[PDB]
C-alpha cells in the first residue's frame, strides 16, 4: 500500500492493492477410446508376398 | 451374381505362346485366391497353377515348370495366364476357378476351396 499511494504515510482506510488468482496445477487430457486398427498386422503376418 | 467370362479363344500351333484372360463378376476379386486347374478327356481334374488373394504366385507345375505364368489385375478385376513356348503334348482345357474363405478367418491365410 506504500508503493501503490506513491507515499511514505498511510491515512486510515482502506486500499484496494493487488489481484489474488489461483493457478493451473495439472494437465487434463481426454478423447473417446480407440476401437479400430490398421491392416498392418495381416501383411506383416501373410503366409507370402 | 456371379459371372465367369473366360476370353482368348483361337487356335494355336505349338511353339508359340497362349494368353487366356479371367473376368469376374458379382464379387469382389481381391479377397478370394484364383486358381487354373485343367481336365483332359478321358483324365479327371488336375491342379496346374494358383494365385493367392494376396496376388502371389504359388509355383509352377511339375511337367511344365519354367513355360507357364500367371498373373492378377486387381486394379480391372481380371487375370492373365500366359503360355510360353507351348508343345502339343501341353494340349487339354484349361479351367479357372475361384476361392470360398473369407478374408481373416484365422491359423494362416484363407486361400484354399475352389467352389464356382
Amino acid at each position: 500500500t506504500k508503493c501503490t499511494l506513491k507515499s511514505f504515510t498511510v491515512e486510515k482506510g482502506i486500499y484496494q492493492t493487488s489481484n489474488f488468482r489461483v493457478q493451473p496445477t495439472e494437465s487434463i487430457v481426454r478423447f473417446p477410446n480407440i476401437t479400430n486398427l490398421c491392416p498392418f498386422g495381416e501383411v506383416f503376418n501373410a503366409t507370402r508376398f | 451374381q456371379v459371372q465367369l467370362l473366360e476370353s482368348g479363344g483361337g487356335l494355336v500351333q505349338p511353339g508359340r505362346s497362349l494368353r487366356l484372360s479371367c473376368a469376374a463378376s458379382g464379387f469382389t476379386f481381391d479377397d478370394y485366391a484364383m486358381h487354373w486347374v485343367r481336365q483332359a478327356p478321358g483324365k479327371g481334374l488336375e491342379w496346374v497353377s494358383g494365385v493367392s488373394w494376396n496376388s502371389g504366385t504359388i509355383g509352377y507345375a511339375d511337367s511344365v515348370k519354367g513355360r507357364f505364368t500367371i498373373s492378377r489385375d486387381n486394379a480391372k478385376n481380371s487375370l492373365y495366364l500366359h503360355m510360353r513356348s507351348l508343345r502339343a503334348e501341353d494340349t487339354a482345357l484349361y479351367y479357372c476357378a475361384k476361392a470360398v474363405e473369407m478374408v481373416r478367418g484365422l491359423g494362416a491365410d484363407p486361400e484354399y476351396g475352389m467352389d464356382v
